[PDB]
């Protein structure tokens, strides 16, 4: 029952602003520090901001400092964090984190026993780019097949096979930056070479920084 | 202000073995404000131990932290193939005021040589309108990751024009997956015939090769 | 307070409870002059919906000694006009955990009611010295607080053992009291209240019960606000 729901974030031009918002509920709001935590692709974590309960006190790492404000609402049991002046590096997913410690009670600690589930914050002059998705046909015991997601900005896509209902044999590959400045990834899938033509095969591709979803049969 | 080390940088072990993982301070830390979380791929980091030996709500046994000062050592004690991740140590300071991570040990898990079942798939008739035509190798569940993908265009072997792609440790049967993408433009497709890839690994005992003549 | 024993009747008479509406007893606090308390900051912060930072919150019961009996002769119940928290409190790191409290209207002294008198920015309270900690706080950690006012003696322990016993959380504004092996501590219940140090045979408040890692763990003293630092904060705000 104990939860961080975070929104905002998205793809934000350099030198420009973006708020993040972090739901709390389950626990006492007021009672603990929170903080946001980031992670730039295949980086650490990153302390960025830490707010006492009371949203008295505030603290920053340096990397952010004079750019970015940390606030709570308590009355709504929310955090936020404003960023602004944001550069490149800034490109991270930022989790809203609650820490455990109490020294009210006499309990001491600094674990961020509960996270929320991150929000990605890409920092960029470029204008949002759907992908094309394109079928990766099996060939005439278990055959292969799948979807190749080309030609988008930034990241994440998702994706899916028959809306959940499949899942065993499926493998989404890490997206690779092409030389044209643009990601793509394959999701592929095996399954029984006798089922070609009898089961179908889509795949459910979501990018959402510019709101493509697409659907794509795949055969035979 | 604090710097924690961690190591080693990548432990690799088979399931049933005990991993200990070493996290150093570059000053005392006090145990209560000495934590460890897992973080598995596409996943936010949770909470694995807090006070350097307590584990937190949830936490399976095997999951064990100790140590002092600057010495702390996470253990997990009959490793499973779900453990794959990668482990962060994380200490808070009130004064001066501030929170720091270790840069994690990465756990991988160890098994036997699997060779990998391999599959080559033509451009989509749907992309060479577009113009460009993607040809894309599949090397499915193998171990171990290192391997060797060449593409040959009607026997000229190709440089530089493919990027490859590989999927996490699968948490259940520790096997990888990889895909090759070579891209060419229409043109210089349509002016090819033979299409392979050949794949070099451990388990395979000489390299298998999987092509297609364009057209056919 | 852990490992203390009762305190005699009329025994601390500058050891004041302070109820929150609808709660009872929730921290302690000492008198200074009969329109003055001093406290702990982090005990009137807003929290759980409830507004601790509010006076008209709180009722302060002076010459108390046992919960149960607030209305035994010679225990006064005041209202409070204001509270003011030191502006460098900090709830984060609990530096600066020092409040202090205006009764709306004044203690009458008695033989039950007396001020506890405040050290001069000078005054020095050495380490090893034995000193007395009150309250009506917990008497084990996770435990439930006491009826009867508790009493412990406990020492000064010096600042860099105190530094190092507990890394990255002590300011020069804390003061570690207590044993190394633990037994006699500070808990929940007894924060704001008084550190009592016997000179001489004057008496002065050494600190304000703060925080600490726990009750009474061996190697984890509580940890209080040092009093001669705030002299002449208390001065400026008060005239006492
Ligand atoms: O904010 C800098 C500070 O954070 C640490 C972890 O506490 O490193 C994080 O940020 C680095 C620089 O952005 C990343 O490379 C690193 O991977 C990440 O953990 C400290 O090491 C660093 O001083």
């Amino acid at each position: 029952e104990v939860q961080l729901v975070q929104s905002g974030g998205g793809l934000v031009k350099p030198g420009g602003s973006l708020r993040l918002s972090c739901a709390a509920s389950g626990f006492t709001f007021s009672s603990y520090a929170m903080s946001w935590v980031r992670q730039a692709p295949g980086k650490g974590l990153e302390w960025v901001s830490a707010i006492s309960g009371s949203g008295g006190s505030t603290y920053y790492a340096d990397s952010v400092k004079g750019r970015f404000t940390i606030s709570r609402d308590n009355s709504k049991n929310t955090l936020y964090l404003q960023m602004s002046s944001l550069r490149a590096e800034d490109t991270a997913v930022y989790y809203c984190v609650k820490d455990l410690g109490i020294a009210a009670r006499r309990f001491v600690s600094g674990a961020f026993d509960i996270w929320g589930q991150g929000t990605m914050v890409t920092v960029s002059s470029a204008s949002t780019k759907g992908p094309s998705v394109f079928p990766l046909a099996p060939s005439s015991g278990t055959a292969a097949l799948g979807c190749l997601v080309k030609d988008y900005f930034p990241e994440p896509v998702t994706v899916s096979w028959n809306s959940g209902a499949l899942t065993s044999g499926v493998h989404t590959f890490p997206a690779v930056l092409q030389s044209s400045g643009l990601y793509s990834l394959s999701s592929v899938v095996t399954v029984p070479s006798s089922s070609l033509g009898t089961q179908t095969y889509i795949c459910n591709v979501n990018h959402k920084p510019s709101n493509t979803k697409v659907d794509t049969k795949v055969e035979p | 202000e604090i710097v924690l080390t961690q190591s080693p940088g990548t432990l690799s072990l088979s399931p049933g073995e005990r991993a200990t993982l070493s996290c150093r301070a570059s000053q005392s830390v006090s145990s209560s404000y000495l934590a460890w979380y897992q973080q598995k791929p596409g996943q936010a980091p949770r909470l694995l131990i807090y006070g350097a030996s307590t584990r937190a709500t949830g936490i399976p046994a095997r999951f064990s932290g100790s140590g002092s000062g600057t010495d702390f050592t996470l253990t997990i004690n009959s490793l499973e193939p779900e453990d794959f991740a990668v482990y962060y140590c994380q200490q808070r300071s009130n004064w001066p005021p501030g929170y720091t991570f270790g840069q994690g040990t990465k756990v991988e898990i160890t098994r036997t040589v699997a060779a990998p079942s391999v599959f080559i798939f033509p451009p989509s008739d749907e992309q060479l309108k577009s113009g460009t035509a993607s040809v894309v190798c599949l090397l499915n569940n193998f171990y171990p990751r290192e391997a060797k993908v060449q593409w040959k265009v009607d026997n000229a072997l190709q440089s530089g024009n493919s990027q490859e792609s590989v999927t996490e440790q699968d948490s259940k049967d520790s096997t990888y997956s990889l895909s090759s993408t070579l891209t060419l433009s229409k043109a210089d497709y349509e002016k090819h015939k033979v299409y392979a890839c050949e794949v070099t690994h451990q388990g395979l005992s000489s390299p298998v090769t999987k092509s297609f003549n364009r057209g056919e | 307070v852990v490992g203390g024993t009762d305190a005699d009747e009329g025994e601390w008479p500058w050891q004041v409870s302070l109820h929150a509406l609808g709660q009872g007893h929730i921290c302690g606090a000492s008198l200074i002059s009969p329109n003055w308390l001093v406290s702990a900051a982090h005990c009137y912060i807003d929290d759980r919906g409830f507004r601790y930072s509010d006076p008209t919150q709180w009722t302060a019961f002076l010459g108390l000694h046992d919960q149960s009996q607030r209305s035994a002769p010679g225990v006064q119940e005041r209202r409070l006009k204001r509270i003011i928290s030191h502006p460098f409190f900090n709830d984060f790191t609990f530096d600066y955990d020092i409040a202090l409290l205006e009764l709306e209207k004044p203690a009458e002294y008695s033989s039950m009611v007396r001020p506890i008198s405040l050290p001069d920015a000078s005054h020095v309270f050495p380490a090893g010295k034995a000193i007395w900690v009150t309250g009506w706080g917990h008497t084990q950690y996770g435990g439930t607080g006491a009826l009867i006012l508790q009493k412990g003696e406990i020492r000064v322990i010096n600042q860099t053992t105190c530094e190092n016993l507990l890394p990255q959380q002590i300011t020069p504004r804390m003061m570690c009291v207590g044993f190394l092996s633990g037994g006699v501590d500070s808990c929940q219940g007894d924060s704001g209240g008084p550190l009592s140090s016997v000179e001489d045979g004057r008496i002065f408040q050494a600190g304000v019960v703060s925080w600490g890692d726990g009750c009474a763990q061996r190697n984890k003293p509580g940890v209080y606000t040092r009093l001669p630092l705030f002299r002449d904060w208390i001065k400026e705000n008060t005239g006492v």
